Protein backbone atom coordinates (compact mmCIF):
# COMPACT_ATOMS: atom_id res chain seq x y z
CA UNK A 1 0.00 0.00 0.00
CA UNK A 2 3.08 2.49 1.01
CA UNK A 3 5.06 1.19 -2.46
CA UNK A 4 1.93 2.03 -4.16
CA UNK A 5 1.51 5.66 -2.90
CA UNK A 6 5.52 6.19 -3.75
CA UNK A 7 4.77 5.28 -7.44
CA UNK A 8 2.36 8.25 -7.38
CA UNK A 9 4.07 11.74 -8.15
CA UNK A 10 2.02 14.50 -7.33
CA UNK A 11 1.23 17.24 -10.28
CA UNK A 12 -1.33 19.61 -9.10
CA UNK A 13 -4.23 20.00 -6.42
CA UNK A 14 -7.27 19.84 -8.92
CA UNK A 15 -10.01 19.45 -6.29
CA UNK A 16 -10.96 20.42 -2.42
CA UNK A 17 -13.47 19.86 -0.50
CA UNK A 18 -14.96 18.24 2.88
CA UNK A 19 -14.11 15.01 1.41
CA UNK A 20 -10.71 16.02 1.36
CA UNK A 21 -8.22 16.74 -1.76
CA UNK A 22 -8.04 15.60 -5.26
CA UNK A 23 -4.30 16.01 -7.29
CA UNK A 24 -3.54 15.36 -11.00
CA UNK A 25 -0.90 12.76 -10.47
CA UNK A 26 1.31 10.93 -12.35
CA UNK A 27 2.25 7.28 -12.00
CA UNK A 28 5.82 7.18 -12.43
CA UNK A 29 6.81 3.70 -14.01
CA UNK A 30 3.69 3.59 -16.18
CA UNK A 31 3.32 7.86 -17.47
CA UNK A 32 -0.36 6.91 -16.46
CA UNK A 33 -2.11 10.43 -15.63
CA UNK A 34 -4.95 10.26 -13.22
CA UNK A 35 -6.85 11.68 -10.31
CA UNK A 36 -6.02 10.82 -6.74
CA UNK A 37 -8.71 11.72 -4.63
CA UNK A 38 -7.08 11.70 -0.92
CA UNK A 39 -9.74 10.94 1.82
CA UNK A 40 -8.24 12.15 5.33
CA UNK A 41 -9.05 9.16 7.92
CA UNK A 42 -8.28 10.65 11.01
CA UNK A 43 -10.60 13.71 11.00
CA UNK A 44 -12.86 12.17 12.85
CA UNK A 45 -12.15 8.74 14.07
CA UNK A 46 -15.05 6.99 12.53
CA UNK A 47 -13.42 4.91 10.33
CA UNK A 48 -14.02 4.75 6.67
CA UNK A 49 -16.75 7.56 5.84
CA UNK A 50 -19.77 5.73 4.33
CA UNK A 51 -19.35 8.30 1.38
CA UNK A 52 -15.98 6.26 0.72
CA UNK A 53 -17.76 3.24 1.37
CA UNK A 54 -20.52 3.71 -0.92
CA UNK A 55 -18.40 5.57 -3.71
CA UNK A 56 -15.74 3.20 -3.68
CA UNK A 57 -18.50 -0.66 -3.31
CA UNK A 58 -20.42 1.34 -6.30
CA UNK A 59 -18.16 2.53 -8.63
CA UNK A 60 -16.54 -0.63 -9.20
CA UNK A 61 -19.54 -1.97 -10.49
CA UNK A 62 -20.12 1.05 -12.91
CA UNK A 63 -17.76 1.00 -15.78
CA UNK A 64 -18.58 3.01 -18.65
CA UNK A 65 -17.61 5.61 -21.15
CA UNK A 66 -19.57 7.81 -19.29
CA UNK A 67 -18.39 7.50 -16.11
CA UNK A 68 -15.58 8.65 -14.70
CA UNK A 69 -13.65 5.03 -13.96
CA UNK A 70 -12.09 4.01 -10.27
CA UNK A 71 -8.83 2.69 -11.21
CA UNK A 72 -7.37 1.56 -7.98
CA UNK A 73 -7.87 2.08 -3.66
CA UNK A 74 -5.37 2.27 -1.70
CA UNK A 75 -6.23 1.95 2.01
CA UNK A 76 -2.92 2.69 4.45
CA UNK A 77 -4.02 2.73 8.35
CA UNK A 78 -4.34 6.78 8.13
CA UNK A 79 -5.25 7.28 4.59
CA UNK A 80 -7.33 6.19 2.13
CA UNK A 81 -6.39 7.02 -1.84
CA UNK A 82 -9.20 6.37 -4.94
CA UNK A 83 -7.27 6.45 -7.97
CA UNK A 84 -9.60 7.55 -10.64
CA UNK A 85 -9.42 8.21 -14.82
CA UNK A 86 -8.38 11.64 -15.22
CA UNK A 87 -10.16 14.60 -16.78
CA UNK A 88 -9.30 17.78 -18.25
CA UNK A 89 -12.20 20.19 -16.97
CA UNK A 90 -15.87 20.40 -15.11
CA UNK A 91 -18.76 21.09 -16.77
CA UNK A 92 -19.76 23.87 -14.23
CA UNK A 93 -16.40 25.91 -14.98
CA UNK A 94 -16.83 25.58 -18.86
CA UNK A 95 -20.12 26.99 -18.51
CA UNK A 96 -18.65 29.92 -17.64
CA UNK A 97 -16.22 30.12 -19.93
CA UNK A 98 -18.48 29.81 -22.45
CA UNK A 99 -20.81 32.37 -21.21
CA UNK A 100 -20.00 35.19 -24.21
CA UNK A 101 -20.07 32.35 -26.72
CA UNK A 102 -21.96 29.82 -25.42
CA UNK A 103 -21.87 25.93 -25.59
CA UNK A 104 -22.86 25.08 -29.48
CA UNK A 105 -25.66 23.21 -29.57
CA UNK A 106 -24.65 20.23 -31.04
CA UNK A 107 -22.09 20.18 -28.45
CA UNK A 108 -24.72 20.68 -25.74
CA UNK A 109 -26.51 17.25 -27.87
CA UNK A 110 -23.42 14.98 -27.90
CA UNK A 111 -23.18 15.66 -23.86
CA UNK A 112 -26.62 15.55 -23.44
CA UNK A 113 -26.41 11.93 -24.75
CA UNK A 114 -23.61 10.82 -22.85
CA UNK A 115 -24.73 11.84 -19.85
CA UNK A 116 -28.19 9.44 -20.64
CA UNK A 117 -25.87 6.92 -21.54
CA UNK A 118 -23.87 6.92 -18.45
CA UNK A 119 -27.21 7.81 -16.27
CA UNK A 120 -28.99 4.45 -18.01
CA UNK A 121 -25.95 2.26 -17.07
CA UNK A 122 -25.96 3.74 -13.57
CA UNK A 123 -29.93 3.18 -13.02
CA UNK A 124 -29.92 -0.20 -14.93
CA UNK A 125 -27.25 -1.16 -11.87
CA UNK A 126 -29.68 -0.29 -9.29
CA UNK A 127 -27.29 2.82 -8.77
CA UNK A 128 -28.72 6.59 -7.82
CA UNK A 129 -26.53 9.38 -8.34
CA UNK A 130 -28.31 11.58 -6.07
CA UNK A 131 -25.97 14.85 -7.00
CA UNK A 132 -26.28 15.28 -10.37
CA UNK A 133 -24.72 19.14 -11.37
CA UNK A 134 -22.16 20.97 -13.66
CA UNK A 135 -19.45 20.51 -11.38
CA UNK A 136 -19.49 16.98 -11.06
CA UNK A 137 -19.74 16.85 -14.74
CA UNK A 138 -16.16 15.90 -16.21
CA UNK A 139 -14.95 16.69 -19.36
CA UNK A 140 -11.98 15.96 -21.78
CA UNK A 141 -11.07 17.69 -24.77
CA UNK A 142 -12.14 14.89 -27.26
CA UNK A 143 -15.37 15.41 -26.40
CA UNK A 144 -16.28 12.67 -23.69
CA UNK A 145 -18.26 13.93 -20.77
CA UNK A 146 -18.58 11.45 -17.84
CA UNK A 147 -20.37 11.74 -14.31
CA UNK A 148 -18.37 11.82 -11.66
CA UNK A 149 -18.55 12.57 -8.09
CA UNK A 150 -20.52 9.29 -6.15
CA UNK A 151 -20.06 10.54 -2.63
CA UNK A 152 -24.09 11.05 -2.20
CA UNK A 153 -24.94 7.72 -4.80
CA UNK A 154 -26.99 4.54 -3.43
CA UNK A 155 -27.93 1.35 -4.40
CA UNK A 156 -31.89 1.06 -4.72
CA UNK A 157 -32.54 -2.96 -5.00
CA UNK A 158 -34.66 -1.55 -1.79
CA UNK A 159 -35.54 2.05 -1.89
CA UNK A 160 -33.88 4.73 -0.88
CA UNK A 161 -35.07 6.78 1.82
CA UNK A 162 -34.70 10.61 1.72
CA UNK A 163 -31.95 12.53 4.22
CA UNK A 164 -32.66 16.62 4.95
CA UNK A 165 -28.02 16.50 5.34
CA UNK A 166 -27.60 14.58 2.14
CA UNK A 167 -29.28 16.26 -0.70
CA UNK A 168 -28.12 17.37 -4.16
CA UNK A 169 -27.61 21.28 -4.07
CA UNK A 170 -31.20 23.40 -4.37
CA UNK A 171 -31.14 24.28 -7.60
CA UNK A 172 -30.89 20.81 -9.21
CA UNK A 173 -33.08 19.26 -6.54
CA UNK A 174 -36.38 17.50 -7.78
CA UNK A 175 -39.52 19.11 -6.71
CA UNK A 176 -40.94 15.65 -5.27
CA UNK A 177 -37.50 15.53 -2.33
CA UNK A 178 -38.46 19.93 -2.05
CA UNK A 179 -42.49 18.60 -1.42
CA UNK A 180 -40.87 16.14 1.32
CA UNK A 181 -41.18 12.44 -0.93
CA UNK A 182 -40.45 9.23 1.26
CA UNK A 183 -38.19 7.38 -1.03
CA UNK A 184 -35.34 8.83 -3.73
CA UNK A 185 -36.28 6.86 -7.59
CA UNK A 186 -34.03 7.24 -10.50
CA UNK A 187 -36.48 10.47 -11.69
CA UNK A 188 -34.70 12.70 -9.55
CA UNK A 189 -31.32 12.74 -11.44
CA UNK A 190 -33.17 12.71 -14.54
CA UNK A 191 -34.65 16.22 -13.32
CA UNK A 192 -30.87 17.37 -12.87
CA UNK A 193 -29.99 16.60 -16.17
CA UNK A 194 -33.02 18.57 -17.28
CA UNK A 195 -32.12 21.68 -15.47
CA UNK A 196 -28.56 20.90 -16.54
CA UNK A 197 -29.81 20.99 -20.28
CA UNK A 198 -31.66 24.29 -20.02
CA UNK A 199 -28.85 25.60 -18.63
CA UNK A 200 -26.41 24.92 -21.31
CA UNK A 201 -29.08 25.68 -23.74
CA UNK A 202 -29.56 29.19 -22.15
CA UNK A 203 -26.75 30.12 -20.52
CA UNK A 204 -28.62 30.85 -17.33
CA UNK A 205 -29.97 28.31 -13.98
CA UNK A 206 -33.16 26.71 -14.77
CA UNK A 207 -34.42 27.32 -11.11
CA UNK A 208 -31.57 29.26 -9.20
CA UNK A 209 -33.71 29.31 -6.09
CA UNK A 210 -32.43 31.11 -2.76
CA UNK A 211 -34.33 28.50 -0.36
CA UNK A 212 -36.38 25.00 -0.41
CA UNK A 213 -39.55 27.44 -0.92
CA UNK A 214 -38.04 30.16 -3.14
CA UNK A 215 -36.47 26.80 -5.00
CA UNK A 216 -40.18 25.17 -5.36
CA UNK A 217 -41.68 28.60 -6.69
CA UNK A 218 -38.82 29.25 -9.03
CA UNK A 219 -40.27 25.56 -10.55
CA UNK A 220 -44.24 26.24 -10.00
CA UNK A 221 -43.71 30.20 -11.52
CA UNK A 222 -42.08 27.85 -14.85
CA UNK A 223 -43.89 25.19 -15.28
CA UNK A 224 -47.11 25.70 -13.32
CA UNK A 225 -47.94 24.70 -9.63
CA UNK A 226 -48.87 21.43 -9.44
CA UNK A 227 -52.20 20.12 -8.96
CA UNK A 228 -53.19 16.37 -8.90
CA UNK A 229 -54.73 15.74 -12.60
CA UNK A 230 -50.83 16.81 -13.46
CA UNK A 231 -49.05 15.19 -10.71
CA UNK A 232 -51.53 12.42 -8.47
CA UNK A 233 -50.75 12.76 -4.92
CA UNK A 234 -48.94 16.22 -4.84
CA UNK A 235 -51.87 17.73 -2.07
CA UNK A 236 -51.08 14.75 -0.05
CA UNK A 237 -47.11 15.11 0.03
CA UNK A 238 -46.03 16.18 3.22
CA UNK A 239 -44.21 19.67 2.57
CA UNK A 240 -47.45 20.59 0.02
CA UNK A 241 -49.10 23.91 1.65
CA UNK A 242 -53.10 24.09 0.04
CA UNK A 243 -51.90 28.25 0.70
CA UNK A 244 -49.23 27.35 -2.66
CA UNK A 245 -49.65 29.98 -5.09
CA UNK A 246 -51.24 28.71 -8.27
CA UNK A 247 -49.14 29.70 -11.30
CA UNK A 248 -49.86 28.96 -15.06
CA UNK A 249 -47.66 27.03 -16.94
CA UNK A 250 -45.07 29.52 -18.75
CA UNK A 251 -45.11 29.41 -22.86
CA UNK A 252 -41.74 26.43 -23.17
CA UNK A 253 -40.55 28.49 -26.02
CA UNK A 254 -39.92 31.28 -23.80
CA UNK A 255 -37.97 29.26 -21.34
CA UNK A 256 -35.94 27.53 -23.95
CA UNK A 257 -36.05 29.82 -26.73
CA UNK A 258 -33.11 28.43 -28.85
CA UNK A 259 -34.59 24.67 -28.48
CA UNK A 260 -36.06 23.22 -31.68
CA UNK A 261 -39.20 21.20 -31.04
CA UNK A 262 -37.56 18.11 -30.05
CA UNK A 263 -35.39 19.53 -27.47
CA UNK A 264 -38.54 21.09 -25.95
CA UNK A 265 -40.27 18.20 -26.37
CA UNK A 266 -37.32 16.10 -24.68
CA UNK A 267 -36.98 18.97 -21.85
CA UNK A 268 -40.14 18.50 -20.99
CA UNK A 269 -40.28 15.15 -20.40
CA UNK A 270 -37.51 15.58 -18.20
CA UNK A 271 -39.19 17.85 -15.95
CA UNK A 272 -42.83 15.83 -15.90
CA UNK A 273 -43.86 16.55 -12.52
CA UNK A 274 -44.77 13.28 -11.58
CA UNK A 275 -41.64 11.44 -10.93
CA UNK A 276 -43.62 8.27 -12.17
CA UNK A 277 -44.23 9.78 -15.29
CA UNK A 278 -40.68 11.87 -15.67
CA UNK A 279 -38.79 9.96 -18.78
CA UNK A 280 -36.26 7.59 -17.76
CA UNK A 281 -32.87 7.85 -19.59
CA UNK A 282 -32.98 4.37 -21.58
CA UNK A 283 -36.15 6.53 -23.18
CA UNK A 284 -34.75 9.47 -23.18
CA UNK A 285 -31.51 8.31 -25.38
CA UNK A 286 -34.39 6.98 -28.18
CA UNK A 287 -35.69 10.60 -28.49
CA UNK A 288 -35.80 11.91 -31.39
CA UNK A 289 -33.71 14.82 -30.70
CA UNK A 290 -30.42 12.55 -30.61
CA UNK A 291 -31.32 11.43 -34.37
CA UNK A 292 -28.45 13.62 -35.63
CA UNK A 293 -26.23 13.00 -32.59
CA UNK A 294 -22.46 13.79 -33.17
CA UNK A 295 -19.52 13.67 -30.62
CA UNK A 296 -17.83 17.57 -31.46
CA UNK A 297 -14.92 18.44 -29.77
CA UNK A 298 -14.95 21.40 -26.88
CA UNK A 299 -13.03 25.05 -27.04
CA UNK A 300 -11.15 24.16 -23.67
CA UNK A 301 -9.41 27.48 -22.17
CA UNK A 302 -6.96 26.17 -20.05
CA UNK B 1 -40.40 0.71 -12.73
CA UNK B 2 -38.37 1.30 -15.80
CA UNK B 3 -35.39 -0.72 -15.11
CA UNK B 4 -37.27 -3.25 -12.85
CA UNK B 5 -36.16 -5.72 -15.36
CA UNK B 6 -32.53 -4.45 -16.40
CA UNK B 7 -31.84 -4.60 -12.63
CA UNK B 8 -33.18 -8.17 -11.81
CA UNK B 9 -31.45 -9.43 -14.29
CA UNK B 10 -28.52 -7.50 -12.76
CA UNK B 11 -28.84 -8.86 -9.30
CA UNK B 12 -29.04 -12.65 -10.56
CA UNK B 13 -25.12 -11.89 -12.12
CA UNK B 14 -24.13 -10.84 -8.93
CA UNK B 15 -25.83 -12.87 -6.48
CA UNK B 16 -23.38 -15.84 -8.25
CA UNK B 17 -20.52 -13.44 -7.69
CA UNK B 18 -20.96 -12.31 -3.85
CA UNK B 19 -22.15 -15.86 -3.31
CA UNK B 20 -19.87 -17.98 0.03
CA UNK B 21 -18.56 -20.42 -0.23
CA UNK B 22 -20.79 -23.20 0.78
CA UNK B 23 -18.87 -25.38 2.93
CA UNK B 24 -16.50 -22.92 4.44
CA UNK B 25 -17.67 -24.21 7.66
CA UNK B 26 -16.27 -27.30 8.28
CA UNK B 27 -12.82 -26.06 7.15
CA UNK B 28 -12.89 -23.56 9.99
CA UNK B 29 -10.73 -25.40 12.59
CA UNK B 30 -12.50 -23.26 15.89
CA UNK B 31 -15.96 -22.02 14.60
CA UNK B 32 -19.17 -23.36 14.10
CA UNK B 33 -22.60 -23.29 12.59
CA UNK B 34 -24.02 -23.06 15.95
CA UNK B 35 -21.75 -20.13 16.80
CA UNK B 36 -22.53 -18.21 13.74
CA UNK B 37 -26.18 -18.56 14.30
CA UNK B 38 -25.61 -17.22 17.70
CA UNK B 39 -23.51 -14.19 15.82
CA UNK B 40 -26.58 -13.87 13.16
CA UNK B 41 -29.32 -14.18 16.22
CA UNK B 42 -27.34 -11.24 18.27
CA UNK B 43 -27.20 -9.05 15.12
CA UNK B 44 -30.97 -9.36 14.78
CA UNK B 45 -31.22 -7.79 18.02
CA UNK B 46 -28.73 -5.41 18.03
CA UNK B 47 -30.38 -4.10 14.43
CA UNK B 48 -33.58 -3.90 16.51
CA UNK B 49 -31.97 -1.96 19.61
CA UNK B 50 -30.21 0.93 16.99
CA UNK B 51 -33.10 0.58 14.71
CA UNK B 52 -31.62 -0.75 11.87
CA UNK B 53 -33.22 -1.55 8.52
CA UNK B 54 -33.61 -5.72 7.60
CA UNK B 55 -31.20 -4.76 4.69
CA UNK B 56 -28.72 -3.29 6.73
CA UNK B 57 -28.91 -7.05 8.89
CA UNK B 58 -28.68 -9.11 5.70
CA UNK B 59 -25.94 -7.33 3.80
CA UNK B 60 -23.92 -7.48 7.51
CA UNK B 61 -24.65 -11.40 6.98
CA UNK B 62 -23.73 -11.71 3.82
CA UNK B 63 -20.27 -9.64 3.88
CA UNK B 64 -19.24 -12.02 7.32
CA UNK B 65 -20.04 -15.75 5.44
CA UNK B 66 -17.79 -13.96 2.38
CA UNK B 67 -15.20 -13.16 5.11
CA UNK B 68 -15.35 -16.94 6.98
CA UNK B 69 -15.39 -17.98 3.25
CA UNK B 70 -11.53 -17.12 3.24
CA UNK B 71 -10.72 -15.95 6.68
CA UNK B 72 -10.06 -18.70 9.79
CA UNK B 73 -11.08 -16.95 12.77
CA UNK B 74 -11.44 -17.61 16.51
CA UNK B 75 -14.32 -18.16 18.51
CA UNK B 76 -12.91 -15.39 20.36
CA UNK B 77 -13.01 -13.11 17.24
CA UNK B 78 -16.08 -14.33 15.80
CA UNK B 79 -18.05 -11.14 17.33
CA UNK B 80 -15.60 -8.86 16.35
CA UNK B 81 -15.66 -10.13 13.05
CA UNK B 82 -19.75 -9.77 12.85
CA UNK B 83 -19.45 -6.45 15.05
CA UNK B 84 -17.31 -5.06 11.96
CA UNK B 85 -19.36 -6.34 9.90
CA UNK B 86 -22.21 -4.64 11.00
CA UNK B 87 -20.56 -1.56 10.99
CA UNK B 88 -20.27 -1.85 7.21
CA UNK B 89 -23.75 -2.59 6.77
CA UNK B 90 -24.87 0.11 8.39
CA UNK B 91 -22.47 2.88 6.72
CA UNK B 92 -23.41 1.14 3.62
CA UNK B 93 -27.31 0.98 3.72
CA UNK B 94 -28.15 3.35 7.02
CA UNK B 95 -28.86 6.99 6.16
CA UNK B 96 -26.47 7.43 8.90
CA UNK B 97 -24.89 4.90 10.92
CA UNK B 98 -24.59 4.15 14.98
CA UNK B 99 -21.36 5.50 15.86
CA UNK B 100 -18.22 3.51 16.13
CA UNK B 101 -18.98 3.73 20.13
CA UNK B 102 -22.33 2.79 19.96
CA UNK B 103 -20.06 -0.78 18.14
CA UNK B 104 -18.36 -0.77 20.93
CA UNK B 105 -21.09 -0.60 23.52
CA UNK B 106 -23.03 -3.52 22.01
CA UNK B 107 -19.84 -5.53 22.67
CA UNK B 108 -20.06 -5.69 26.13
CA UNK B 109 -16.53 -3.80 25.69
CA UNK B 110 -15.50 -7.28 24.87
CA UNK B 111 -13.11 -5.09 22.02
CA UNK B 112 -11.95 -1.51 22.03
CA UNK B 113 -12.94 1.01 19.35
CA UNK B 114 -9.28 -0.01 17.95
CA UNK B 115 -9.87 -3.08 17.40
CA UNK B 116 -12.99 -2.64 16.00
CA UNK B 117 -12.09 0.19 13.59
CA UNK B 118 -8.84 -2.12 12.61
CA UNK B 119 -11.19 -5.33 11.62
CA UNK B 120 -13.35 -2.93 9.41
CA UNK B 121 -10.40 -1.97 7.82
CA UNK B 122 -9.39 -6.05 7.31
CA UNK B 123 -13.10 -6.66 6.69
CA UNK B 124 -12.82 -4.41 3.36
CA UNK B 125 -9.83 -5.67 2.81
CA UNK B 126 -10.92 -9.02 2.41
CA UNK B 127 -14.02 -8.38 0.47
CA UNK B 128 -12.23 -5.72 -1.54
CA UNK B 129 -14.99 -2.87 -1.07
CA UNK B 130 -17.22 -4.86 -2.78
CA UNK B 131 -20.34 -3.95 -0.02
CA UNK B 132 -23.13 -3.71 -2.60
CA UNK B 133 -24.55 -7.59 -2.59
CA UNK B 134 -27.71 -9.06 -3.61
CA UNK B 135 -29.44 -9.98 -0.76
CA UNK B 136 -33.22 -12.10 0.24
CA UNK B 137 -34.61 -8.56 0.99
CA UNK B 138 -33.67 -6.82 -2.24
CA UNK B 139 -35.49 -10.43 -4.21
CA UNK B 140 -38.47 -9.53 -2.03
CA UNK B 141 -38.96 -6.25 -2.95
CA UNK B 142 -38.54 -7.34 -6.41
CA UNK B 143 -40.76 -9.21 -6.18
CA UNK B 144 -43.65 -7.86 -4.24
CA UNK B 145 -44.38 -5.38 -7.23
CA UNK B 146 -46.07 -8.19 -8.37
CA UNK B 147 -49.00 -8.78 -6.02
CA UNK B 148 -51.72 -7.98 -8.13
CA UNK B 149 -53.39 -6.86 -4.74
CA UNK B 150 -50.58 -5.82 -2.37
CA UNK B 151 -50.87 -7.20 0.78
CA UNK B 152 -48.40 -6.25 4.08
CA UNK B 153 -49.27 -9.15 6.15
CA UNK B 154 -47.81 -11.65 3.18
CA UNK B 155 -44.56 -8.93 2.94
CA UNK B 156 -43.97 -9.17 6.57
CA UNK B 157 -44.22 -13.03 6.75
CA UNK B 158 -41.74 -13.13 3.61
CA UNK B 159 -39.51 -11.08 5.18
CA UNK B 160 -39.80 -13.20 8.65
CA UNK B 161 -38.79 -16.30 6.50
CA UNK B 162 -35.98 -14.56 4.97
CA UNK B 163 -34.55 -13.12 8.05
CA UNK B 164 -34.78 -16.27 9.78
CA UNK B 165 -32.67 -18.18 6.47
CA UNK B 166 -30.13 -16.15 7.65
CA UNK B 167 -29.62 -17.70 10.78
CA UNK B 168 -28.78 -21.33 9.48
CA UNK B 169 -25.78 -21.61 7.61
CA UNK B 170 -27.12 -25.04 7.24
CA UNK B 171 -28.94 -24.97 4.96
CA UNK B 172 -28.96 -22.01 3.82
CA UNK B 173 -25.66 -21.42 2.69
CA UNK B 174 -26.58 -23.53 -0.18
CA UNK B 175 -29.47 -21.35 -2.21
CA UNK B 176 -29.09 -18.03 -3.81
CA UNK B 177 -30.90 -15.10 -2.04
CA UNK B 178 -33.18 -14.88 -5.67
CA UNK B 179 -33.98 -18.75 -4.67
CA UNK B 180 -34.66 -18.09 -0.99
CA UNK B 181 -36.64 -15.03 -1.47
CA UNK B 182 -38.92 -17.02 -3.96
CA UNK B 183 -39.69 -19.85 -1.61
CA UNK B 184 -40.10 -17.12 1.19
CA UNK B 185 -42.43 -15.42 -0.90
CA UNK B 186 -44.80 -18.26 -1.75
CA UNK B 187 -44.58 -19.16 1.50
CA UNK B 188 -46.01 -16.54 2.96
CA UNK B 189 -48.33 -15.68 -0.17
CA UNK B 190 -49.86 -19.56 0.41
CA UNK B 191 -50.00 -19.40 4.39
CA UNK B 192 -51.46 -15.42 4.63
CA UNK B 193 -53.65 -15.52 0.74
CA UNK B 194 -53.88 -19.47 -0.33
CA UNK B 195 -52.27 -18.54 -3.49
CA UNK B 196 -48.95 -19.70 -5.13
CA UNK B 197 -45.75 -18.08 -6.98
CA UNK B 198 -47.60 -16.10 -9.53
CA UNK B 199 -47.27 -17.05 -13.48
CA UNK B 200 -45.37 -13.48 -13.64
CA UNK B 201 -43.09 -14.23 -11.10
CA UNK B 202 -42.27 -17.66 -13.17
CA UNK B 203 -41.53 -15.50 -16.48
CA UNK B 204 -39.94 -12.94 -14.32
CA UNK B 205 -37.43 -15.50 -12.66
CA UNK B 206 -37.58 -18.26 -14.70
CA UNK B 207 -37.76 -19.76 -11.17
CA UNK B 208 -41.00 -23.28 -11.12
CA UNK B 209 -42.81 -23.80 -8.10
CA UNK B 210 -41.03 -27.18 -9.01
CA UNK B 211 -37.52 -25.12 -9.36
CA UNK B 212 -38.45 -24.04 -5.50
CA UNK B 213 -39.31 -27.00 -4.05
CA UNK B 214 -36.06 -27.85 -2.38
CA UNK B 215 -35.60 -24.62 -0.56
CA UNK B 216 -39.40 -24.69 0.06
CA UNK B 217 -39.20 -27.79 1.65
CA UNK B 218 -36.13 -26.41 3.89
CA UNK B 219 -37.73 -23.05 4.42
CA UNK B 220 -41.11 -24.90 5.24
CA UNK B 221 -39.63 -27.47 7.94
CA UNK B 222 -37.71 -23.84 9.45
CA UNK B 223 -41.07 -22.19 9.50
CA UNK B 224 -42.59 -25.45 11.67
CA UNK B 225 -39.57 -25.45 13.67
CA UNK B 226 -39.14 -21.79 14.18
CA UNK B 227 -40.76 -21.62 17.81
CA UNK B 228 -38.78 -24.55 19.08
CA UNK B 229 -35.09 -23.47 17.71
CA UNK B 230 -32.43 -22.06 20.33
CA UNK B 231 -32.33 -18.76 18.36
CA UNK B 232 -35.89 -16.27 18.59
CA UNK B 233 -34.36 -12.67 18.35
CA UNK B 234 -36.46 -12.70 14.88
CA UNK B 235 -39.38 -14.45 15.83
CA UNK B 236 -39.81 -11.74 18.76
CA UNK B 237 -39.34 -8.85 16.27
CA UNK B 238 -41.68 -10.34 14.08
CA UNK B 239 -44.41 -10.37 16.47
CA UNK B 240 -44.38 -7.01 16.83
CA UNK B 241 -47.34 -5.22 15.14
CA UNK B 242 -44.99 -3.46 12.83
CA UNK B 243 -44.81 -6.87 11.07
CA UNK B 244 -48.53 -7.89 11.74
CA UNK B 245 -47.86 -10.42 14.14
CA UNK B 246 -46.38 -12.52 11.60
CA UNK B 247 -44.14 -15.14 13.55
CA UNK B 248 -47.20 -15.93 15.77
CA UNK B 249 -49.86 -17.16 12.27
CA UNK B 250 -49.12 -20.75 12.28
CA UNK B 251 -47.63 -22.34 8.97
CA UNK B 252 -49.24 -24.65 6.94
CA UNK B 253 -49.21 -28.30 7.92
CA UNK B 254 -48.30 -29.31 4.64
CA UNK B 255 -47.61 -27.08 1.27
CA UNK B 256 -49.41 -29.04 -1.64
CA UNK B 257 -46.73 -29.52 -3.59
C1 LIG C 1 -15.95 14.90 -4.76
N1 LIG C 1 -15.13 15.13 -5.94
C2 LIG C 1 -14.19 14.34 -6.46
O1 LIG C 1 -13.84 13.27 -6.04
C3 LIG C 1 -13.52 14.83 -7.66
N2 LIG C 1 -13.39 16.12 -7.93
N3 LIG C 1 -12.73 16.27 -9.12
C4 LIG C 1 -12.53 17.68 -9.52
C5 LIG C 1 -12.40 15.10 -9.66
C6 LIG C 1 -12.89 14.03 -8.75
C7 LIG C 1 -12.66 12.54 -9.06
C8 LIG C 1 -13.88 11.67 -8.77
C9 LIG C 1 -11.53 12.11 -8.17
C10 LIG C 1 -12.22 12.28 -10.51
C11 LIG C 1 -11.62 13.44 -11.33
C12 LIG C 1 -10.96 13.20 -12.55
N4 LIG C 1 -10.45 14.24 -13.29
C13 LIG C 1 -10.57 15.55 -12.88
N5 LIG C 1 -10.08 16.56 -13.64
C14 LIG C 1 -10.11 17.93 -13.45
C15 LIG C 1 -8.99 18.70 -13.86
C16 LIG C 1 -9.00 20.10 -13.70
C17 LIG C 1 -10.14 20.76 -13.13
N6 LIG C 1 -10.15 22.15 -12.99
C18 LIG C 1 -11.26 22.96 -13.51
C19 LIG C 1 -11.72 23.72 -12.28
N7 LIG C 1 -10.50 24.36 -11.77
C20 LIG C 1 -10.30 25.80 -11.91
C21 LIG C 1 -9.46 23.56 -11.14
C22 LIG C 1 -8.95 22.75 -12.34
C23 LIG C 1 -11.27 19.99 -12.72
C24 LIG C 1 -11.25 18.60 -12.88
N8 LIG C 1 -11.19 15.78 -11.70
C25 LIG C 1 -11.71 14.79 -10.93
Amino acid sequence: PLVDMENFQKVEKIGEGTYGVVYKARNKLTGEVVALKKIRLDTETEGVPSTAIREISLLKELNHPNIVKLLDVIHTENKLYLVFEFLHQDLKKFMDASALTGIPLPLIKSYLFQLLQGLAFCHSHRVLHRDLKPQNLLINTEGAIKLADFGLARAFGVPVRTYTHEVVTLWYRAPEILLGCKYYSTAVDIWSLGCIFAEMVTRRALFPGDSEIDQLFRIFRTLGTPDEVVWPGVTSMPDYKPSFPKWARQDFSKVVPPLDEDGRSLLSQMLHYDPNKRISAKAALAHPFFQDVTKPVPHLRL
Amino acid sequence: PDYHEDIHTYLREMEVKCKPKVGYMKKQPDITNSMRAILVDWLVEVGEEYKLQNETLHLAVNYIDRFLSSMSVLRGKLQLVGTAAMLLASKFEEIYPPEVAEFVYITDDTYTKKQVLRMEHLVLKVLTFDLAAPTVNQFLTQYFLHQQPANCKVESLAMFLGELSLIDADPYLKYLPSVIAGAAFHLALYTVTGQSWPESLIRKTGYTLESLKPCLMDLHQTYLKAPQHAQQSIREKYKNSKYHGVSLLNPPETLNL
